[PDB]
DNA sequence: ACCTTAATAACGCCAATAACACAA
DNA sequence: TTGTGTTATTGGCGTTATTAAGGTAACTTGCTTAT
């Protein structure tokens, strides 16, 4: 959602010749969300490792 | 073994050097620990009597 | 509708989009309106004598502050007076001075027209114009100060009439308070004071012109013209409030919430409207977004943090950030600072070792810690700059120790000397030449006495015991 | 892909014949035993039990016939349709003024 | 996001001066 | 005990690196952010 919403605006700064389809795509709002859910969510606690 | 960041991490900028130390110690049971059989019974070790 | 809704943003948006968007025709119409208003107030200013002589006097101040330079190959540059008129400026000023001399001496009509036309030649936008309107106003301000003051000084003493104002109010007289001998205000000190103030009043008028009605009406006409201009600019700015909100949608979460963003925008707009002349056929919308953007980004850089940070250090950080993203989404690898600098206008290799060391907004002390034994950060910070009741008990055990150690030394003398020369229960820790006078003698062997005391104190009879405290 | 891009005069038909494998992000994989190593710390993501999406009819019976309904969505805002003592079919959107259901 | 300028407070300087020391 | 040598500081000086201020004129006009 976030990255595509940003995509519809990274086309409003055209300055290039034969633009390639790589300058458009962004990455951050994907990892900075996955990683957060993994590192702060209530449903991810240390594995209680007393014994098997 | 050398494809690290020449110091094994991004170091979270601001940090010069760090070291990890690992210490191990045996522990024996003593008056105060807590034993419990599998059948829901439990208690605290109260004394230790000589063999005889 | 006015239906109890509390959050202000709606209560502002409602009124905001009320009045209609306008077209270039209306824009240029209200623009020429403000322009002719300004020319009205301008023209009506310089029709008074002292204005130009004070102008010339300020030029004389710039002349002396220019002569203050060769004391340290042109006329010394300072043109903060006029905008977009120095040899031409100086020469024009010389003509102004001399022709104004002839003006104040001989003529009635002609040379006044000459000076107003050579002023028509000049160009000043809003700064110096306001400088001149204050040139006129401030005198009226000060004389009204003195009027209010003489009132407050006499009216709440002089029988407290407060309604016979028409009799007393005749100003610049100093001929009314003498019957006050046979009236109230037994105010001799006040008498010489109000005479001093009226002296200064007549003196200000002498500097300027005849009585208060020589300036009251000037200020009235100025107020009227300025109100016309103000209404024009208000109508202008009220027409494009929506431009602000439209542009302010990009910067929405960079650190500031929306309302203050909008306010900074409106500042940067209101500042934009008066320096945009219709003389060029263009669109107000084009030029004004520049100022909107300047204001919004400046305010963001200003108050986006608790620990404030200068603005250049922030734009450089933004530049580093854009470079870092560009390379990450191009070569996969992350930092390779060799590359960060290998193509960068930063032109340094150490600032980077500091420009990103300030990259952590302070955590807040009231963040719970999830499970983590159910606590928060705000109860792990502890007092560090005080003396724990042990750190302040191993002191009196020494503060009193030597206070006794010395009591088994000299009879009295070396005690006095060590106290005076080190400072113990004293107030200053006096110096050699002070003890030198304390005993009327021994300007030099006082040092010998202290050396003897110290060599007498470093004996295991007295030394090693204290050695613990270090 | 693009073209002249006039007022639909063969708008996007002719240009941009290339494509590449853009980078997207990072995906944390699980070991063979069902754990994740996050910053070098074995973590486990316990499952979650939650109500199902559909229609649920109940009756908070501090009344008679105080039926209700719910259209539980997988993501969004959930409607309802409550009754009264007399028989009115109200309607609310997750919380609101109680407006009659015939409005929809 | 980029400049083009005054303006300010930290930093290096070598002399002055008040103070300290060290041989008879 | 009085002479000749430091020194420790301390206001002055300049220097400049750092901060604050200001200005662009192709046209651009109203979220609501989510048990």
């Amino acid at each position: 959602y976030r990255v595509e919403k940003g995509i519809r605006e990274s086309m409003s700064l055209v300055h290039k010749d034969k633009l390639m389809p790589k300058d458009i795509v962004n990455s951050k709002p994907i990892t900075a969300a996955i990683k957060e859910f993994f590192t702060s969510g209530a449903l991810s606690q240390f594995m209680d490792q007393d014994n098997p | 073994k050398k494809k690290s960041i020449t110091q094994s991490n991004e170091l979270s900028p601001g940090v010069l050097k760090t070291v990890k130390v690992f210490v191990a110690i045996k522990k024996r049971i003593q008056p105060g620990d807590k034993m419990a059989g599998r059948h829901g019974n439990k208690g605290v070790v109260s004394r230790v009597l000589p063999v005889e | 509708l006015k239906g109890k809704t509390s959050d202000p943003i709606r209560m502002y948006m409602r009124e905001m989009g009320i009045v209609d968007l306008l077209d270039k025709k209306g824009e240029t119409d209200i623009a020429i309106r403000i322009e002719e208003g300004t020319t009205e107030v301008f023209s009506t200013i310089l029709s008074y004598p002292i204005v130009i002589k004070t102008y010339i006097e300020r030029f004389r101040e710039l002349e002396e502050k220019a002569i203050d330079y060769m004391n340290s190959e042109n006329e010394p540059v300072a043109r903060y007076i006029r905008f977009n008129e120095t040899q031409r400026a100086y020469e024009f000023f010389t003509n102004l001075e001399k022709m104004f001399e002839e003006y104040q001496d001989k003529p009635n009509k002609k040379l006044y027209t000459k000076i107003v036309k050579e002023f028509d030649n000049l160009r000043l936008s809003t700064s110096h114009l306001q400088k001149l309107v204050d040139y006129i106003r401030l005198p009226y301000a000060r004389v009204k100060e003195f009027e209010r003051k003489i009132l407050r000084l006499c009216v709440e003493r002089s029988k407290t009439p407060r309604q016979e104002f028409i009799k007393v109010y005749k100003v610049g007289s100093l001929e009314w308070l003498e019957p006050l001998t046979k009236k109230y205000k037994f105010t001799e000190n006040t008498i010489r004071e109000i005479k001093n103030l009226t002296k200064q009043i007549n003196q200000f008028q002498i500097l300027m012109m005849m009585d208060i009605e020589e300036l009251k009406q000037v200020n009235l006409e100025i107020s009227r013209s300025e109100a016309k201009i103000t209404q024009a600019k208000k109508e202008m700015i009220e027409a494009n409030l929506r431009l602000v909100v439209s542009e302010a949608k990009k910067y929405t979460n960079r650190g500031l919430h929306f309302l203050d963003i909008i306010q900074e925008g409106n500042i940067g707009l209101m500042k934009a409207v008066d320096k945009f002349d219709y003389r060029k056929g263009f669109k107000f919308s084009t030029y004004a977004t520049w100022w909107i953007r300047q204001a919004i980004t400046r305010s963001i850089a200003d108050q986006a943090r608790t620990i404030r940070v200068p603005v250049h250090m922030i734009e450089t950080i933004n530049k580093v950030n854009r470079i870092k993203r560009q390379i990450l989404q191009e070569k996969g690898r992350e930092a390779t600072e060799e590359e960060i600098i290998e193509h960068t206008p930063n032109m340094s290799k150490e600032k980077l070792k500091k420009i990103l060391n300030i990259s952590h907004t302070p955590i807040s002390m009231e963040s719970p810690i999830g499970d983590d034994e159910d606590s928060t950060v705000g109860d792990f910070i502890e007092d560090k700059n005080n003396y724990s009741p042990i750190e302040a008990a191993n002191l009196e055990n020494l503060r009193e120790a030597i206070k006794e150690l010395i009591e088994t030394g000299l009879t009295e003398r070396e005690a006095k000397v060590l106290m005076m020369r080190f400072g113990i229960g004293m107030n200053t820790d006096h110096t050699l030449e002070e003890v030198g006078k304390q005993f009327n003698v021994t300007r030099e062997r006082i040092r010998q006495i202290e050396a003897k005391a110290l060599r007498k104190l470093k004996h295991p009879s007295r030394s090693a015991f204290l050695k613990t405290f270090l | 892909v693009v073209y002249n891009k006039d007022a639909l005069p063969n708008e996007k038909i002719v240009e941009d014949i290339r494509e590449e494998y853009v980078y997207m992000g990072d995906i944390p994989l699980m070991t063979t035993n069902g754990t994740f190593i996050i910053n070098g710390t074995e973590r486990v993501v316990v499952s979650q039990l939650h109500r199902s999406p559909g229609a649920f009819f109940s009756k908070d019976d501090s009344e008679e016939g105080a039926f209700s309904a719910r259209i539980i969505p997988y993501r969004g805002s959930w409607l309802d349709f409550e009754f009264d003592s007399k028989g009115i079919i109200w309607a609310r959107i997750d919380r609101k003024r109680k407006f009659c259901a015939t409005v929809i």
